[PDB]
């Protein structure tokens, strides 16, 4: 039965979320792409799971600031269960499993992975890499038939760093189908049980372009929301960071 | 700064589809029978003239 | 008067190496077929792409290529090739087109308008008629809306042309969109089974993973060729650069959008690309009747 | 009311050129000629703009 419960607050997204858009090298360079991006101060949902299913919108941003493996997996389906295409990521503590199997899942999994699924049957796809986990952030993004996570880590000291962080592309595409994709569902990881917690964050992606400023080492340093606010329009339609005084249509 | 900007608009609008299937000439030319070629480099060079 | 292009001299081709092949046979000899309805829609990525093996098998009754010259296959990079095999009428090889409207092109198997690869159809009339009837083949002419490219319906839908619901029994407005194909022998083209395989393939930005088979000649930096970087083909001369690339990939560019830097499958090395020089002629002559030298 | 169309037997050739017919129920027309006849199989092909 449920056997998790997660309470919900709500935070500010800062400057997070920003991603490189394709794999084409830059350097001092500004860049203005139209993608799914994170809205710059969104409303953020903070989860904390104690020993609950999510919709994906269009793409979901997920961060993490845990420490002892708390997470350790994703799923992804339409129906969660043995009738649609699913995938299934695993993250031990030796290297990364992803599954496009028709797994059948329970109403609260949780992670040996016997308590996450019951059965394996005929699958479609799978992968085996490099563990995502060694501030954790994660892009999520299912759009032209690709599948696509972006991973960064970056250390903390007190709560979300404000500075910009850039995603990249480790990961790669799995090149599968995904099926019309419309939830998510978390993994958190138990022990072989007296307490336990979790720090998920969720932001969901939207149609918005952005400009992106790429330093000398083709690295970007910093990004401007064009819908964000008037002098955010300015600087888009400018194409420059700074702005001289004056009168802008 | 006029001049320049003049330059960079040849030189972007130098990639822009003009409703063609890709900008690259030589991937139309190498990736296309010589009909479909033929109209893709006319849509090219009216967008370029 | 003229320009001065600086003609190529030599050619390198640094395809990546994997030097391995293609499922390119068990897409096209699997003992069994699927349904147009129900189609094995499988994805063939890492290879080499020999396309022999094709033209070694039975003549092509409509080996028509859409969006990639026919034999200019072996020489560009796709990302991801597509095998869909299906058995259709020889009438309705004509409706799997881009562009092109049909029962079989819109309530079963609709390809996409700007579809990019080639349809490999051949008569398989040899062996596919048995006297118990070849009802395993199936096709959809019933559907709500018309299909969107790429899609595949296998649910079987109770048509409910009424105003109230069939109930998934038999009656007035009340009709299987599913119809089994009769193939007889005997029949002329049009009601013959045909073997279908789609050939689809994605050209983007992503490795190749699937490029027909050529040996990459050796680099030659100083110098003016060609070169074809996992498809990127252009005219440039290659020398060393000291930019630093992350990891990601390698399609370096600068503010003119131009291929300014690029990574080659071997080492990792970052080349700069510059255009091979060129210029305008002009010619200083005095008045003709002066003299004739220039 | 063109559902009665749709209720009738599928069609070998339902071909809309210059109207979708999804869009026909919304749209408003001045005038509608109906022009029946009788044609063979290979023959229906023909009967396009
Ligand atoms: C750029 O990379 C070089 C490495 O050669 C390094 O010395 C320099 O500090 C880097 N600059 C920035 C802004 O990261």
């Amino acid at each position: 039965v449920n056997l998790i419960t997660r309470t919900q607050s709500y935070t500010n997204s800062f400057t997070r979320g920003v991603y490189y858009p394709d794999k084409v090298f830059r350097s001092s360079v500004l860049h203005s792409t139209h993608d799914l991006f994170l809205p710059f101060f969104s409303n953020v949902t903070w989860f904390h799971a104690i020993h609950p299913a999510l919709p994906f919108n269009d793409g979901v941003y997920f961060a993490s600031t845990e420490k002892s493996n708390i997470i350790r997996g994703w799923i992804f389906g339409t129906t969660l269960d043995s009738k649609t295409q699913s995938l299934l990521i695993v993250n031990n503590a030796t290297n990364v499993v992803i599954k496009v199997c028709e797994f059948q899942f329970c109403n609260d999994p949780f992670l040996s992975e016997f308590r996450v699924y019951s059965s394996a049957n005929n699958c479609t796809f799978e992968y085996v890499s490099q563990p995502f986990l060694m501030l954790r952030e994660f892009v999520f993004k299912n759009i032209d038939g690709y599948f696509k996570i972006y991973s960064k880590h970056t250390p903390i000291n007190l709560e979300r760093d404000l500075p910009q962080g850039f995603s990249a592309l480790e990961p790669l595409v799995d090149l599968p189908i995904g099926i019309n994709i419309t939830r998510f569902q978390t993994l958190l990881a138990l022990h072989r049980w007296t307490a336990g917690a979790a720090a998920y964050y969720v932001g969901y992606l939207q149609p918005r372009t952005f400009l992106l400023k790429y330093n000398e080492n083709g690295t970007i340093t910093d990004a401007v929301d064009c819908a964000l606010d008037p002098l955010s329009e300015t600087k888009c339609t400018l194409k420059s960071f700074t702005v001289e005084k004056g009168i802008y249509q | 700064n006029h001049n320049a900007q003049a330059l960079n608009t040849l030189v972007k609008q130098l990639s822009s589809k003009f409703g063609a299937i890709s900008s690259v000439l030589n991937d139309i030319l190498s990736r296309l029978d010589p009909p479909e070629a033929e109209v893709q480099i006319d849509r090219l060079i009216t967008g370029r003239l | 008067t003229s320009n001065f292009r600086v003609q190529p001299t030599e050619s390198i081709v640094r395809f990546p190496n994997i030097t391995n092949l293609c499922p390119f046979h068990e897409v096209f000899n699997a003992t069994t077929f699927a349904s147009v309805y129900a189609w094995n829609r499988k994805r063939i990525s890492n290879c080499v792409a020999d396309y022999s093996v094709i033209y070694n098998f039975a003549p092509f009754f409509a080996f028509k290529c859409y969006g990639v010259s026919p034999t200019k296959l072996n020489d560009l990079c796709f990302t991801n090739v597509y095998a869909d095999s299906f058995v259709i009428r020889g009438n309705e090889v004509s409706q799997i087109a881009p562009g092109q409207t049909g029962n079989i092109a819109d309530y079963n198997y609709k390809l996409p308008d700007d579809f990019t690869g080639c349809v490999i159809a051949w008569n398989s009339n040899k062996l596919d008629s048995k006297p118990s009837g070849n009802y395993n083949y199936l096709y959809r002419l019933l559907r709500k809306s018309k299909l969107k490219p790429f899609e595949r319906d296998i649910s079987t839908e109770i048509y409910q042309a009424g105003n109230k619901p069939c109930n998934g029994v038999a009656g007035p407005n009340c009709y299987s969109p599913l119809q089994s194909y009769g193939f007889r022998p005997t029949y002329g083209v049009g009601h013959q089974p045909y073997r279908v395989v789609v050939l689809s393939f994605e050209l983007l930005h992503a490795p190749a993973t699937v490029c027909g088979p050529k040996k990459s000649t050796n680099l030659v930096k100083n110098k003016c060729v060609n070169f074809n970087f996992n498809g990127l083909t252009g005219t440039g001369v290659l020398t060393e650069s000291n930019k630093k690339f992350l990891p990601f990939q390698q399609f370096g560019r600068d503010i003119a959008d131009t291929t300014d830097a690029v990574r080659d499958p071997q080492t990792l090395e970052i080349l700069d690309i510059t255009p091979c020089s060129f210029g305008g002629v002009s010619v200083i002559t005095p008045g003709t009747n002066t003299s004739n030298q220039v």
